[PDB]
């Protein structure tokens, strides 16, 4: 029993949050009213890892929602599986955070930090071994950037000894709410780099691009895109939540991914993607080119501008498992120049028999690529455009912060970035 | 697509090799420490068979036979010989040699004492040094393991000139062990009178480069001696390659190995008065005439290479 | 060559051919590398609180 | 007599040692609820078998055991498994929590907490003892737990029980069915600090055991069960004789004077034949001649590797089934002209030969057809230092850029254990090389 702890913080966090544990449920067999009803015994047996067993063999998700204003999580709470979640686990403020990283960092978001950390101690004290947390959230906004990356410093400070993973949405002007997102990120990042183990860079202009490119979505909305990343995150934690033999938690998960400690940041990726053709059967072939193509990965950054360190391939449903081996040495022999020759076979292969609901074949991909300096490089430039004329530092100020923290945070992300660099070369 | 490996940058035949290779579109160059490769042109020394064929889902193929330095040094050479049933001491096509470390120094001036009581003239090699008495043949060697060798005294000469000449024949063994002898040999002329030496190394007067290829050798057998270069020489070539090749494939074979080795061989031969072929030594690492490269080296993308990878007349006689 | 040893019972035999002859740390010491690395884990975990502190 | 004690370290010691010991029952007629009805001595006795087995008054045979696992999962099964009634709870010992495939975890931070508890529980099988002569130990050399907690381990029976041999079956990593990318860091770091505590390790490449199943088997992707099924008929060909009557490798000190002329280079080469198919109807039985060559094919090996290129110290031939002495030195004559079989000098050129009449026992439903006569060769040559080479490269390659070092800093270690446990493998693959061998042209 190796339990994980789930949070998801504000609107960004909690909309992603809510369609990942819908799908999850859906796999796991459980209805919105938390009663199991699945026909088979894979759906159970390691279904401890995200949810309680309550009285009267109901399952409740071991999650707990976060915001500074009520209005998200009403309408999770109103939304199709809303009732499975645990209502005391709902920790709002009124306020909001006004998409400002000091609100949610120093102000609004310290005021709520302590109840937060309450509902998480009564889910640790409940779990046999926890192994570790998983964090949903934007960088860009208040919320989710400020509040989320205050709540994993805390949680360090009392779980120092557990595993810290994020799915961090990463801005991008093309779909933005607000021109200061870049500011918030940079903040963020600095979190990230020091109190995480793994964080998967999900960024919306990737997301966007695929839906209106690949998905033939010419309105792309923000349901459009969560719709991908619950997909995503269904196929990153299939490891976790079904028996297996490769990146079974997320601490062996860690040690397979993260060479350097900084170097944690993830580039995924899912197969397939197309327009509406759909009942068309893939074969092993199609997956594993689809999931290598940069077109499928939701990083926004081109893997053949830097190099892989490790990477983690799942294969979900019935397939010759020769097939996959024969298709995944492949590709791996066919371009190895894009794999680092100092890490011996860096690319590991897990395939799951059970598919998603709506495919017999799919496959998910998580790279950890020096390339993602490009995503961290678009931040800092955006960043210094604004910065360079103190443009919208009022918004920081007037919540005490002093202009040598962003030079400061400026300064973290452009050292990660030569990190990057310097292994890119290597 | 096939991928390869380059790891001697000194070898011109595969220097050539591997241009050809990157002319068909099928077959790429990787770094030489990548260790996903199909094929490795290996280092001369100390290549690390160890670590071939423990690729998953790669077939691996290397250019060297592991193990077949005991024919390719010229103390070893000995030693297989005088130590091999299939060849024997009694072996006829290999000049009376002697391993002596500076032991078979004893039993080589029983072998020396017994001729000279009843022409015994030797040659040192491991650089040379040929003596008429064993006492100042021996000394030169104190100055690693050597070899004394009976020198042929009666080489066959050409003429004109009064020449002395050896022979050259390349030698390409698969992965099945196939042993192909490449159609195109040469002959490291001497072009001063019997002048000892014919290493191309040591100019151009009777033909170019000091070296006749098969095609005037053969006329020149006919108009003086009233025979032809298969008869009167390439029997006897071919029958030592196979000997040679033979006696050691239950040590060096890649039949039933997780990798799989090709060779290409450098045989020196000398030919006496009366016709009779002797083998010199054997070359592991050989180079090729300037004309034969670009036959030869095609020769071992299609026979070797190609074989094991196919793409999307032949110039060898298979032993 | 030649069988030497050559020793029979009812569930099988055992024999040897030849075909040519020839020609710690203290417990204390263990515990002090346990408890060196165990003090190092405490003094990496000390300056992290002391770093979160800050 | 004189018992032996069998310690199942990890996943793969633990996977494994369910495999052999089903297969010990099988052969001595012990079923799954540990009766023996040939056993007419109830409650005790001092036969082969009893090196094995222990005896309860109610005539049960218990398994001189102990399954140690830093997570649950492995050894549940054994608890709830088809020979669950063997085994009393006190011989599985359980963490919550696992190395995460780190040695650092597995020796320094779980290891310390839990080895007081594991010693204890083997105190209690070695106090049952009347004679014991040491450890079969079972790990993977790529697991945290297999590799970190097995060298603590080791280092404190050499401690606890100084005078008592220990033997080693160690598991070798390869990619193809490999859970870890550093697995080659914790493999040396296990071989370093184990080195001295064992006096024969039988070390089994995951990935000859892959391709004999895929080969001989025709299995198309192997499964860890169809991998335990092999190496369990392989490690009961080299237990054998410590369980049933004979001459030959009847104590574990004979183990080491047969197999092992220098303490450091103890890792004989196994061999293996034949490996035939269930699914096939008929199969031609192979001779003496045949099994005994294909000893020395290296597609038959436990580790790929040529011993054509290497010198061999010592070679024992442990038969099972129909096998007379005359066919064995008529098939040793025949391969001796025909094959690159060289002794070092100082150690004479011949073969210890065993033969156990009764014929290999299969699982039934299992992959491996029933055959007449089987052999398993084990020899020490050079040869297999390619193994320890092959290893050695890939934790350079990591190791010059100290990848995923911090992961075993964070746990105590010291960088400084990474290159003197290298160092220790250098000079290993040194001593392989002095003790075995002899351009433009
Ligand atoms: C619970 C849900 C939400 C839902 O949809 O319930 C309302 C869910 O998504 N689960 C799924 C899942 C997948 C991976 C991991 C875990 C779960 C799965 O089991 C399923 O149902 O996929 C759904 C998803 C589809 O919408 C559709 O995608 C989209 O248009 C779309 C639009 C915006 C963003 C993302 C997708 C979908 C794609 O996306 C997928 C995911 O396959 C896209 O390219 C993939 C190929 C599919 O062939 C193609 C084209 C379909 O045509 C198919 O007929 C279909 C299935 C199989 C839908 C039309 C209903
Ligand atoms: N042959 C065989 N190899 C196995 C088996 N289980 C694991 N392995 C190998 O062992 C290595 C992984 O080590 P494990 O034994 O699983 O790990 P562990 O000893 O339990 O240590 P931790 O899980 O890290 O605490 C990999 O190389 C696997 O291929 C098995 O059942 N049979
Ligand atoms: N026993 C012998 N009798 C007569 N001549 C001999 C001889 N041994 C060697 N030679 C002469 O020595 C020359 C080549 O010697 P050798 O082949 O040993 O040197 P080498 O190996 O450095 C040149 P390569 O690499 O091209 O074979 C030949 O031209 C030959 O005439
Ligand atoms: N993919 C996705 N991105 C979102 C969603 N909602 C907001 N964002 C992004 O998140 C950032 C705004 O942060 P938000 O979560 O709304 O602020 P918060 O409530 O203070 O945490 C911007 O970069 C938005 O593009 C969503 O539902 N899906
Ligand atoms: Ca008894
Ligand atoms: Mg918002
Ligand atoms: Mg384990
Ligand atoms: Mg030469």
């Amino acid at each position: 029993m190796r339990e994980i702890v789930h949070i998801q913080a504000g609107q960004c966090g909690n909309q992603i949050g809510a369609k990942f544990w819908e799908v999850i449920s859906d796999e796991h067999g459980i209805d919105p009213t938390g009663s199991y009803h699945g026909d088979s015994d894979l759906q159970l047996e390691r279904i401890n890892v995200y949810y309680n067993e309550a009285t009267g063999n109901k399952y409740v998700p071991r999650a707990i929602l976060v915001d500074l204003e009520p209005g998200t999580m009403d309408s999770v709470r109103s939304g199709p599986f809303g009732q499975i979640f645990r209502p005391d686990n709902f920790v709002f403020g009124q306020s909001g955070a006004g998409n400002n990283w000091a609100k949610g960092h120093y102000t609004e978001g310290a005021e709520l930090v302590d109840s937060v950390l309450d509902v998480v101690r009564k889910e640790s004290e409940s779990c046999d071994c926890l192994q570790g947390f998983q964090l949903t959230h934007s960088l860009g906004g208040g919320t989710g950037s400020g509040m989320g990356t205050l709540l994993i410093s805390k949680i360090r400070e009392e779980y120092p000894d557990r595993i810290m993973n994020t799915f961090s949405v990463m801005p991008s002007p093309k779909v933005s709410d607000t021109v200061v997102e870049p500011y918030n990120a940079t903040l963020s990042v600095h979190q990230l780099v020091e109190n995480t183990d793994e964080t998967y860079c999900i960024d919306n202009e990737a997301l966007y691009d695929i839906c209106f490119r690949t998905l033939k979505l010419t309105t792309p909305t923000y349901g459009d895109l969560n719709h991908l990343v619950s997909a995503t995150m269904s196929g990153v934690t299939t490891c976790l939540r079904f028996p297996g033999q490769l990146n079974a938690d997320l601490r062996k998960l860690a040690v397979n991914m993260v060479p350097f400690p900084r170097l944690h940041f993830f580039m995924p990726g899912f197969a397939p993607l197309t327009s509406r053709q759909q009942y068309r059967a893939l074969t092993v072939p199609e997956l594993t080119q689809q999931m290598f193509d940069s077109k499928n990965m939701m990083a926004a950054c081109d893997p053949r501008h830097g190099r892989y360190l490790t990477v983690a391939a799942i294969f979900r449903g019935r397939m010759s498992m020769k097939e996959v081996d024969e298709q995944m040495l492949n590709v791996q022999n066919k371009n190895s120049s894009y794999f680092v020759e100092w890490i011996p076979n860096n690319v590991k292969t897990a395939v799951c028999d059970i598919p998603p609901r709506g495919l017999k074949m799919s496959a998910t991909f998580i790279g950890n690529s020096t390339a993602i300096q490009e995503l961290f490089k678009r931040i800092s430039e955006q960043f210094t455009a604004m910065f360079r004329r103190k443009a919208f530092l009022h918004w920081y100020t007037g919540e005490g912060m002093d202009e040598m923290e962003f030079t400061e945070a400026e300064s973290n992300m452009n050292d990660l970035v030569s990190e990057y660099q310097q292994y890119q070369d290597a | 697509m096939y991928t390869f490996v380059v790891r001697d940058e000194n070898s011109s035949v595969y220097a050539e090799v591997s241009r050809l290779l990157l002319a068909t579109g099928q077959w790429k160059r990787l770094r030489k420490d990548n260790p996903r490769f199909n094929l490795m042109l290996g280092e001369r020394n100390r290549l690390p068979f160890g670590r071939l064929g423990h690729e998953p889902g790669l077939v691996q193929l290397v250019n060297y036979y592991r193990g077949a330095d005991k024919l390719c040094r010229k103390a070893s050479l000995v030693k297989l010989i005088k130590t091999s049933p299939e060849l024997s001491e009694s072996c006829t096509w290999f000049p009376e040699s002697y391993v002596i470390y500076p032991d078979e120094r004893e039993v080589f001036l029983a072998a020396y004492n017994r001729r000279r009581e009843g022409g015994n003239v030797w040659i040192a090699k491991s650089g040379i040094l040929i003596s008429s008495e064993a006492s100042e043949l021996l000394d030169f060697i104190d100055e690693q393991v050597h070899v004394i060798q009976k020198y042929l005294e009666k080489p066959l000469l050409l003429e004109p000139g009064h020449r002395k000449f050896d022979i050259r024949s390349w030698v390409l063994v698969d992965h099945l062990y196939n042993i192909y002898l490449y159609r195109e040999g040469v002959l490291r002329t001497s072009s001063e009178p019997y002048c000892h030496l014919t290493n191309h190394c040591i100019y151009g007067r009777y033909e170019e480069g000091n070296e006749m290829f098969f095609e005037e050798f053969n006329q020149y057998l006919m108009d003086a001696l009233n025979t032809t270069l298969e008869n009167s020489i390439l029997l006897q070539i071919k029958h030592i390659i196979r000997s040679c090749l033979m006696c050691i494939e239950p040590a060096i074979s890649t039949k039933h190995l997780h990798y799989q080795s090709f060779q290409l061989f450098g045989f020196d031969f000398m030919v006496d008065e009366e016709l009779k072929v002797w083998l010199i030594e054997v070359n592991g690492a050989p180079a090729c005439a300037q004309k034969l490269y670009a036959e030869l080296c095609q020769g071992i993308v299609d026979v070797a290479i190609s074989s094991v990878f196919p793409l999307a007349t032949s110039i060898f006689i298979k032993l | 060559m030649e069988v030497i040893e050559l020793n029979k019972c009812t569930s099988g035999q055992s024999f040897e051919v030849i075909l040519k002859p020839p020609s710690d740390p203290s417990l204390e010491e263990i515990q002090k590398k346990l408890e060196a690395a165990e003090e190092r884990r405490k003094y990496q975990e000390a300056e992290l609180l002391k770093h979160l502190a800050e | 007599m004189r018992e032996c004690i069998s310690i199942h370290v990890g996943q793969a010691g633990v996977q494994i040692g369910n495999a052999c010991w089903e297969l010990y029952c099988l052969e001595h007629g012990i079923q799954p609820d540990g009766q023996m009805p040939s056993d007419k001595t109830i409650g005790g006795g001092d036969d082969s078998f009893n090196t094995f087995f222990s005896e309860t008054g109610a005539g049960k045979h218990v398994p001189r055991a102990v399954f140690v696992d830093l997570e649950p999962t492995v050894i549940d099964e054994v608890r709830t498994g088809t020979y669950r009634q063997l085994f009393h709870p006190e011989q599985l010992i359980t963490g919550k929590e696992d190395a995460a495939n780190n040695y650092a975890r597995g020796h320094y931070t779980i290891g310390k907490e839990i080895i007081d508890l594991v010693l204890d529980r083997i105190r209690k099988l070695a106090d049952q003892c009347t004679g014991l002569q040491g450890f079969l130990v079972f790990h993977s050399f790529g697991g945290g737990t297999g590799s970190g907690f097995t060298s603590l381990l080791m280092e404190r029976l050499s401690v606890d029980y100084g005078k008592k041999s220990k033997l080693e079956f160690s598991i070798y990593p390869a990619p193809q069915v490999s859970t870890a990318v550093v697995e080659p860091y914790n493999s040396i770091l296990t071989t370093h600090t184990t080195l001295e505590h064992s006096d024969c390790a039988f070390m089994v490449d995951n990935e000859a055991i892959y391709d004999i199943c895929r080969r001989n088997l025709d299995i198309e992707r192997p499964t860890y069960t169809n991998l335990n099924r092999l190496i369990s008929q392989i490690v009961s060909s080299i237990t054998a004789s410590l369980r049933f009557d004979g001459a030959l490798n009847v104590d574990l000190t004979e183990f080491q004077t047969n197999l092992v002329p220098y303490p450091r280079i103890h890792f004989p080469l196994a061999t293996y034949a034949p490996v035939i198919s269930a699914e096939k109807a008929y199969h031609e039985q192979l001779s003496v001649a045949e099994i005994t060559n294909a000893c020395f094919e290296p597609a038959n090996q436990m580790v790929k590797c040529d011993p054509r290129h290497g010198k061999y110290m010592a070679c024992c031939l442990l038969y099972r089934g129909d096998v007379v002495p005359k066919d064995v030195n008529a098939a040793i004559a025949t391969i001796k002209t025909k094959r690159s079989i060289q002794f070092v000098d100082w150690c004479p050129t011949g073969f210890k030969v065993g033969i156990n009449y009764q014929p290999p026992t299969v699982v039934p439903g299992g992959d491996l057809a029933k055959v007449q006569r089987a052999v398993c060769m084990l020899s020490n040559t050079t040869a297999i230092a390619e193994a320890w080479a092959r290893l050695d490269h890939k934790f350079d390659l990591m190791y010059a850029k100290r990848a995923f070092v911090h992961w075993y800093v964070g746990e105590g270690m010291e960088e400084g254990e990474f290159s003197e446990a290298r160092e220790d493998m250098a000079a290993l693959e040194k001593d392989y090389e002095e003790v075995g061998v002899d351009g433009e042209e």
